Protein backbone atom coordinates (compact mmCIF):
# COMPACT_ATOMS: atom_id res chain seq x y z
CA UNK A 1 0.00 0.00 0.00
CA UNK A 2 3.17 2.26 0.12
CA UNK A 3 2.95 2.40 -3.73
CA UNK A 4 -0.71 3.62 -3.50
CA UNK A 5 0.15 6.52 -1.09
CA UNK A 6 3.14 7.83 -3.20
CA UNK A 7 1.03 7.77 -6.42
CA UNK A 8 -1.96 9.62 -4.97
CA UNK A 9 -0.12 12.84 -4.11
CA UNK A 10 1.79 12.76 -7.40
CA UNK A 11 -1.41 12.32 -9.47
CA UNK A 12 -3.13 15.08 -7.52
CA UNK A 13 -0.23 17.47 -8.14
CA UNK A 14 -0.12 16.47 -11.82
CA UNK A 15 -3.82 16.70 -12.76
CA UNK A 16 -4.25 20.03 -10.83
CA UNK A 17 -1.69 21.73 -13.13
CA UNK A 18 -3.96 20.83 -16.12
CA UNK A 19 -7.16 21.96 -14.25
CA UNK A 20 -5.54 25.21 -13.19
CA UNK A 21 -5.53 25.97 -16.96
CA UNK A 22 -9.33 25.30 -17.19
CA UNK A 23 -9.84 27.87 -14.20
CA UNK A 24 -8.05 30.47 -16.29
CA UNK A 25 -10.76 29.54 -18.90
CA UNK A 26 -13.43 30.71 -16.52
CA UNK A 27 -12.01 34.27 -16.18
CA UNK A 28 -11.56 34.47 -19.93
CA UNK A 29 -15.04 33.51 -21.19
CA UNK A 30 -16.67 35.60 -18.39
CA UNK A 31 -15.06 38.76 -19.90
CA UNK A 32 -15.55 37.49 -23.48
CA UNK A 33 -19.29 37.11 -23.20
CA UNK B 1 -1.15 -2.11 6.87
CA UNK B 2 -2.98 -0.14 9.60
CA UNK B 3 -0.11 2.47 10.01
CA UNK B 4 -0.21 3.17 6.22
CA UNK B 5 -4.09 3.62 6.42
CA UNK B 6 -3.96 6.38 9.15
CA UNK B 7 -1.38 8.72 7.43
CA UNK B 8 -3.13 8.17 3.95
CA UNK B 9 -6.34 10.31 4.40
CA UNK B 10 -4.05 13.30 5.36
CA UNK B 11 -1.90 12.98 2.17
CA UNK B 12 -5.32 12.96 0.52
CA UNK B 13 -6.79 15.96 2.44
CA UNK B 14 -4.48 18.48 0.72
CA UNK B 15 -5.44 17.07 -2.80
CA UNK B 16 -9.17 16.84 -1.92
CA UNK B 17 -9.40 20.65 -1.30
CA UNK B 18 -8.36 21.29 -4.94
CA UNK B 19 -10.70 18.38 -6.05
CA UNK B 20 -13.90 19.85 -4.59
CA UNK B 21 -13.09 23.20 -6.15
CA UNK B 22 -12.63 21.37 -9.51
CA UNK B 23 -16.01 19.76 -9.26
CA UNK B 24 -17.69 23.24 -9.08
CA UNK B 25 -15.62 25.12 -11.63
CA UNK B 26 -16.39 22.38 -14.24
CA UNK B 27 -20.12 22.86 -13.81
CA UNK B 28 -19.60 26.61 -13.64
CA UNK B 29 -17.48 27.02 -16.79
CA UNK B 30 -19.98 24.95 -18.80
CA UNK B 31 -22.75 27.14 -17.25
CA UNK B 32 -21.15 30.23 -18.76
CA UNK B 33 -20.48 28.34 -21.98
CA UNK B 34 -24.18 27.89 -22.65
CA UNK B 35 -25.04 31.59 -22.08
CA UNK B 36 -22.11 32.54 -24.36
CA UNK B 37 -23.10 30.08 -27.09
CA UNK B 38 -26.64 31.58 -27.44
CA UNK B 39 -25.14 35.10 -27.60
Amino acid sequence: LSNVNSDIYFKLKKLEKEYELLTLQEDYIKDEQ
Amino acid sequence: ETHESGIKPYFEQKIQETELKIRSKTENVRRLEAQRNAL
